């Protein structure tokens, strides 16, 4: 999903 | 040296929760450990075999998580290398191009940054707003 999110 | 394939998902989970809480230096440590565990198992497999490939694919998201921590703490040299390694095998990995683009920008490789952000857009046009922000920033700095 979001670029800053892990996984 | 094999009964810790079971540890990996737990370490992974603890890393993720640390990251979300803002404990990013410590999440990095967790991801690093999970990765070391997977690599050791992978060392026991023949490269290119199904088991080797499965382990490699389990490492990828963990290695990207680690790179994300490194972006936050402003250390770009591992991000460049780790992302390049992922991308040399899996050249459709959107997060890898994106993180590598950010790291390139941070260390003033404008051309290389633009190339990676371009690739992100080719693979996922839905990312135009975030990519445009990164590129806007970059472009301003190119303007001097």
């Amino acid at each position: 999903s979001r670029m800053e999110e892990v996984d | 040296a094999e009964e810790k394939a079971k540890a990996v998902p737990l370490i992974h989970q603890e890393g993720n929760r640390l990251y979300r809480e803002g404990h990013v230096k410590e999440a990095a440590a967790k991801y690093y450990d999970a990765i070391a565990c997977l690599k050791n198992l992978q060392m026991k497999e023949q490269p290119g075999s199904p088991e080797w490939i499965q382990l490699d694919q389990q490492i990828t998201p963990l290695l990207l998580n680690y790179c994300q921590c490194k972006l936050v703490v402003e250390e770009y040299y591992e991000v460049l290398d780790h992302c390049s390694s992922i991308l040399n095998k899996y050249d459709d990995n959107v997060k890898a191009y994106f993180k590598r683009g950010k790291a390139h920008a941070a260390v003033w490789n404008a051309q290389e940054a633009q190339a990676d952000f371009a690739k992100v857009l080719e693979l996922d046009p839905a990312l135009a707003p975030v990519v445009s922000r990164e590129l806007q920033a970059l472009e301003a700095r190119i303007r001097q």
